């Protein structure tokens, strides 16, 4: 069926027509731009424009589809950059995919979940050990600009060469151009989608680029795979959100902000989970983003997030202008899950390290018993940073934080501590790569490769 | 000696006070801003 | 052709015939009982067209004919731009053309150091090609001076002309502008845009198109580093606000548009870095409140890469150019992008700086006397340090008298690790002064 | 002809006027007249500039086929006039042919040349740090009783260039004592006073900036130098927002409308300094803005800050504990600077900007005497008399020639014997001898524009000399050591 536009301007444009038109249904512009039926009235049909608008004027003839926001999804989008809409942007053809999923869908019930029991390595010391992430679980990554926030998700995409999706809101293009590049040097692209949102598209594509990504993700998690996706970011988003609700004369409330902005990332984060063995016993890790203002977490949208997450990732300036990179905050970064999402291994050595570093850290701002914990959690803090686009392996990471906790670093200098790490994992995998082994195999250390490893760091301190 | 010691940890608190009223300013200072503006633009909207 | 219905302030409502109503961003020309050249915002309904006027709506009547061009504002482009002064309508003030309105480059499409010459940017804060730099200072420190030497440089060097945008400026500050570009015999090198403050909100909201276009023809056509000077950027985000609340559109947080960031978001992406060559800008950017939390300021900053912190108390010694190293940074300095050795020396220079400045406050008091042996040679170090970041400017003959110098990127770091290590210890603090090659420096020594 | 269809809240809708030019001056048939500002589809938005009270519906209104005018010449010169230009002092009719356009737009880029010609208002913290020259724009911003209009008045009695004191919103009573004030100083001869108070309509509000500058372009394109006083524009801006909303404009920043920084931009920007070409005339602009709990971040300052070429700060705190003027050195600026300044106040006052930005540094060590160092106390010292010299008492205005001596004394350490409670009284018995006896160093300053080697010596002799007559009021006396 065909209708007419009476009204355009703002990216909005009421039509004329279309008697039988459904909810949320795309519409087709005479130029090739699409649109979204919102506001069914009673003699025209508010809708949102998903495009440039410049060439939509009074008299222009829209058409139906027949089919309610939806985008193609497969195996076809690996490796590729899309647009919320799911057109390639890359220019490496065209995707070849039958199947497609709608948008917005409903999460999964109550009955339909299985509990977080499955570990998702980040390959970040500070994380993995600390504030664990596990399949299905929704952790956010939080702070200010340029506190390495990007930084942590594509370090964690390139540990997991688990399919990947990393969602751009409101980015500029040189900066997705860098992300693409760096998972190609890595070698991370193959299993990886992007979808992206540049800060030039309208608002429409900023408010849709989580739930298209989301979507994408749910094709994998229903057959019984895992996925991990990343918005970068929800502050963005929920700027644009926020834009199209003033546009359409929506009352505003705390900061300018709709009733719905909670509801807004509520839904979205949710459909993130883990599902029941009858359904499959697939997975759908996130990486939400928040981009607080002067550390200021009491803010509206970082509170709103924050009470949605299994727990954050709370990044300091301060922390990371100091040298502590990554700049996690271990006081107030926490894991909800906690020991379920590590491996026994992990658990045992990174038991109480957090409490360790947190009474450091208050002791730091200020005996015998005193100067040994100083010098202890100093050492602790060299292990804990980590260098840029360097993921270490699970038994690699246990080894380095059993060396530290026990106290094999105290003799070493702190400065020295850095390189003391580098060249005894070169060792342990030179000639002991059976410890290594060991720990991969049964997700665990014996008493005998404790034992083992003593030995070994023993006789390499000699020859360091 | 020990007075050197005793003030230098209390200029050192004042900045970090400075700083933390300062950003309760500037929340305050926009949110006053946001709040008149929406109830002047939602009287606004009633008549028309 | 079309008639006036509705006038409110530099709003305007048109009829058009039926099937005949002009695009979005089109510009109608309307006589004035002058011409006023009106842009199309919204489609009101019934063939009426809401246009935001681009200059004062004073002596229009209603009934008055309005002509459709059926196209956005143009604005000339080429070789005869250089040497000129324009308006954001791209009318010559002194006495093809491309529409404004263009979306940018896709990002997949985009191309993934941009050396100055000066010591202090190159080694603590490097300019990034297709990059953002942001030119904070007090009130006749020394932007001109600088913008004008980072014309003669990349101009003679790299051989890139340059585009500068007054975007809500003083009309004043446009005339002395001139005057400086004219006795440096910079303006034929120069391209000039100006919307100042006198004229409407529709004005400093384009403007800023019009000079961004003229730019992206020397990117792409002529391919060369083209610099685009923008002051002040937060400008257009001001008018966006007065032309958004005149539109009818609810205000978002503190008072803003609510498309703030999308406004912001369509400018700066159009300023970057393609595959046949860059464009730098140069940005001024204002901070209201000095509130950095504010929405204005809070966007522009994560479009930006590099930022230059001109202070007062630098300029009062003498130092020229006279950048805060510790406060101004930039993004790019890592050991990925520039390699290890310039990371090291430079964060070393500003470890030396920042300890220099930690014992001012014991200095002013007790003095050199009660410092210890090591604190003595690094604060003798420190002072050689920042003597040595002065240099000669190209544009600075005038003031100095003394011609420019130009130090290329292996120069500037071997200065500053021989200076680190502590090979030029020997030599006085004056030797270091305004200078820049080091073959300069031991010929300046002999000399005292 | 049209008629009335809806009237109230001066403000009034039009039927028929159907080729009504924009901003075109209407009569209402009792002879009360109004301006056309929206030309709606089926009306006419008419603002009242005038008594609205026998404006009904059905009245008949009239086209006077003219866009604002107002007469202009030298028969305002000591006259007390409305926005529209009719005189309230009652001394007679206005004697002027010749009439300008409110609306007109300001010089070019072409037409203007750079500000180097000194506007001397006659107070040491303003000419000395913040300087203003001839066709700069120099904000006067803070909050109610700093000291705002005082400067304005001081610097009008200095010019004893053609003055035009703007009031806006002000009682009636205070216009009255402005009057006097010039009266007795002797300053209204060249002084034009255009009055809105606070009982006028919106309309004379939004209008008397306009118009007061309209009669100073009239001096400006003839090659004469001109000052205006804006007192004040954050009046004159509530003024503009009634009438937008009266007339319902969509509000928006402090329920303002989205042309409010576009009002005062168009009126301050055409106070400029023309180019030789046409004739090399000025306009000097003084605008004032009232802050509210020294409030600098708000929306009408921040506006205004940003047009003008340079803000001078008055504070309360500085005001009540006796710093008067109430300068805020350190915010105060001038954008024009040293180009606004004689040779001889460029040399003496480059260095006393750095000085006392170092004394408030100090300052907090001051308390704690004889626990520093010689350096720093002699800094204290020094700080502490040149705040002294900075302090003016009210409708003094003193020359340049008196001003850099008096700088000059304290700069180069000539109060450092004397006591700080005996600097303004040294510093007044001083000029007076200085003028009696030794009125060739003045001389030389006038003509020369400089301080000479030999006026040096001369001046340190005067002192010394002075210094053993002056009976220090506090305690004993000291001259040298
Ligand atoms: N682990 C790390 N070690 C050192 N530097 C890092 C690390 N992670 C990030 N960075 C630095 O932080 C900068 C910004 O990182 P990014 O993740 O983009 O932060 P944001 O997401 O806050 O913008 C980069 O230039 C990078 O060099
Ligand atoms: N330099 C000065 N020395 C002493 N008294 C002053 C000085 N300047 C102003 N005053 C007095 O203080 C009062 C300030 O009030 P006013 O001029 O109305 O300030 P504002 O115009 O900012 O409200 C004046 O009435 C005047 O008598
Ligand atoms: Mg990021
Ligand atoms: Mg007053």
């Amino acid at each position: 069926e065909i209708g007419t536009v009476i009204d355009a301007g703002d990216g909005i444009a009421h039509v004329e027509g279309l008697p039988s038109v459904m909810t949320q249904e795309l519409l087709e512009f005479p130029g090739g731009v699409l649109g979204v039926a919102l506001n069914l009235d009673e003699h025209s049909v508010g809708a949102v424009i998903l495009g440039e608008f410049e060439k939509i004027e009074e008299g222009q003839q829209v058409k139906r589809t027949g089919e309610v926001l939806s985008v193609p999804v497969g195996d076809a989008f690996l490796g590729r950059v899309v647009n919320p809409l799911g057109q390639p942007i890359d220019g490496q053809g065209d995707i070849a995919a039958e199947t497609r999923r709608a948008l917005e869908l409903q999460a999964p019930s109550v009955v339909q979940r299985q509990s977080v029991s499955e570990p998702l390595q980040t390959g970040i010391k500070a994380i993995d050990a600390m504030t664990p992430i596990g399949r299905g679980q929704r952790q956010l990554i939080i702070g200010d600009r340029k506190t390495g926030k990007t930084a942590v998700c594509v370090d964690t995409i390139l540990n997991q060469r688990v399919r990947c999706v990393y969602v751009a809101i409101g980015q500029k293009g040189t900066t997705i151009a860098s992300v693409k590049r760096a998972l190609e040097e890595g070698g991370a692209m193959e299993y990886t989608t992007i979808v992206a949102a540049p800060a030039s598209d309208a608002a429409g594509f900023k408010w849709l680029a989580p739930y298209t990504g989301s979507a994408i993700g749910q094709h994998w998690m229903y057959n019984g795979k895992h996925v991990l996706i990343v918005f970068d970011d929800l502050s963005k988003q929920a700027d644009a959100y926020r834009a199209i609700s003033l546009l359409l004369r929506r009352p505003p409330g705390r900061e300018a902000f709709p009733g719905d902005v909670f509801y807004l990332h509520s839904r979205l984060l949710e459909r993130c989970a883990k599902l029941s063995d009858e359904l499959g016993g697939g997975s759908m890790t996130g990486l939400p983003i928040i981009e607080t203002k002067a550390n200021d977490i009491s803010a509206f949208i970082p509170t709103n997030v924050i009470s949605i997450t299994d727990g954050q990732c709370f990044l300091e300036s301060d922390l990371f202008n100091q040298g502590v990179r990554p700049a996690i905050n271990v006081g107030v970064s926490v894991s909800r899950v906690g020991g379920a999402a590590q491996i026994k291994a992990m658990k045992e050595v990174a038991g109480s390290l957090r409490l360790d570093l947190s009474q450091y850290r208050e002791l730091e701002a200020f005996d015998a018993a005193s100067k040994a914990q100083l010098d202890r959690g100093a050492r602790l803090v060299e292990l804990l940073k980590q260098p840029q686009y360097s993921p270490l392996a699970v038994e690699e990471q246990v080894v380095a934080i059993f060396l530290g906790t026990q106290g094999h670093l105290d003799s070493v200098p702190v400065e020295d501590v850095q390189r003391f790490e580098s060249e005894l994992l070169e060792h342990v995998k030179a000639s002991h790569s059976d410890i290594f082994d060991g720990i991969r195999e049964t997700k665990k250390l014996s008493e005998e490769a404790e034992e083992k490893l003593v030995s070994v760091i023993n006789e390499f301190k000699k020859g360091f | 000696a020990s007075r050197r010691r005793a003030m230098k940890s209390a200029t050192d608190n004042a900045d970090d006070l400075i700083k933390a009223l300062t950003l309760a300013a500037n929340r305050e200072r926009q949110a006053q801003i946001t709040q008149e503006i929406s109830e002047i633009v939602g009287g606004a909207n009633a008549l028309a | 052709a079309g008639r006036v219905v509705r006038i409110t302030g530099p709003v305007v409502d048109v009829e058009f015939p039926r099937g005949s109503v002009p695009e979005l961003f089109n510009a109608l020309h309307a006589e004035i009982t002058k011409t006023l050249t009106l842009e199309v915002a919204q489609h009101l309904g019934d063939s009426l067209v809401r246009c935001i006027s681009m200059q004062p709506t004073d002596g229009l009547v209603r009934g008055v004919e309005v002509t459709d061009t059926g196209a956005s504002i143009s604005v000339p482009v080429g070789d005869g731009v250089k040497g000129h002064v324009f308006n954001a309508l791209g009318d010559c003030l002194d006495d093809e053309h491309w529409s404004i309105h263009r979306k940018p480059p896709a990002f997949s499409d985009l191309e993934p150091m941009l050396e100055t010459g000066l010591k202090v940017v190159d080694l603590l804060t490097p300019y990034v090609r297709g990059g953002k730099i942001a030119l904070f200072g007090g009130a006749g420190v020394g932007k001109t001076v600088l913008i004008q030497e980072m014309i003669n440089r990349i101009a003679r060097n790299f051989g890139g002309t340059s585009v500068f945008a007054g975007v809500g400026e003083r009309t004043r500050e446009g005339n002395d502008l001139w005057v400086e570009l004219a006795d440096a015999n910079v303006l034929k090198d120069t391209a000039l845009v100006f919307g100042q403050m006198d004229e409407p909100p529709g004005t400093r909201m384009r403007v800023a198109l019009s000079a961004l276009t003229m730019a992206e023809f020397f990117r792409d056509e002529q391919g060369q580093d083209v610099l685009l000077f923008i002051d002040n950027i937060f400008r257009f985000t001001q008018a966006g606000s007065e032309v958004s609340t005149l539109l009818g559109r609810m205000p978002s947080a503190v008072g803003y548009q609510p498309t703030l960031a999308d406004e912001m978001g369509e400018l700066q992406e159009r300023i970057t870095s393609t595959r046949g060559r860059s464009i730098t800008s140069m940005q001024a950017v204002y901070v209201p409140a000095d509130d950095y939390t504010d929405p204005a300021p809070a966007t522009t900053f994560a479009h930006l890469d590099a930022t230059t912190e001109l202070s007062r108390a630098v300029f009062s010694k003498g130092i020229f150019p006279a950048v805060d190293p510790l406060a101004s940074s930039s993004t790019i300095l890592d050991p990925a992008i520039v390699g290890d050795e310039h990371y090291r020396v430079a964060q070393e220079v500003i470890r030396i700086l920042q300890r220099y400045k930690d014992l001012q406050d014991i200095i002013a008091i007790l003095g050199i006397d009660e410092l210890s042996e090591e604190d003595k040679q690094l604060v003798n170090r420190a002072r050689r340090i920042e003597r040595f970041l002065s240099q000669n400017m190209m544009a600075a003959e005038q003031f100095t008298g003394q011609p420019g110098s130009t130090v290329p990127l292996k120069e500037t770091i071997e200065a500053f690790d021989k200076l680190t290590k502590g090979e030029f210890d020997h030599l006085p603090e004056q030797a270091f002064f305004l200078i820049g090659g080091l073959d300069d420096l031991a010929k300046k020594a002999e000399s005292l």
